[PDB]
């Protein structure tokens, strides 16, 4: 918004502009182990206690 | 006579209804008087207050 002015000057225009921001992007990366054996076992089918 | 007169000075302004209105007062000595800024406009326009 703008305010009327009475003084010898030109009258004040109206202001709209035009304001563009930026998106900035974060990555985020975890490393985690597993032991071979870890892994292998899940297809071996338990049946002893 | 003055109150016989009073009506002719308010040309209409005891007839127009009242509505309540958002100031804060304070009473000095006998006086309640509003008390307020209004930077927030001027503020808003990029005038000078």
């Amino acid at each position: 918004p703008t305010i009327a002015h009475g003084d010898g000057r030109r009258p004040s225009k109206q202001r709209t502009f035009i304001v563009v921001k930026n998106c900035h992007k974060h990555h985020i990366s975890t490393e985690m182990e597993l032991s071979m054996l870890d892994l292998e076992i899940l297809h071996s089918i338990p049946e002893t206690p | 006579s003055t109150k016989s007169d009073l009506p002719a000075v308010a040309a209409g302004v005891e007839d127009q209804p009242r509505v309540p209105i958002s100031a804060a007062v304070i009473k000095l000595g006998n006086h309640a008087v509003a008390v307020e800024s209004l930077q927030k406009m001027y503020n808003d326009t990029q005038s000078p207050y």
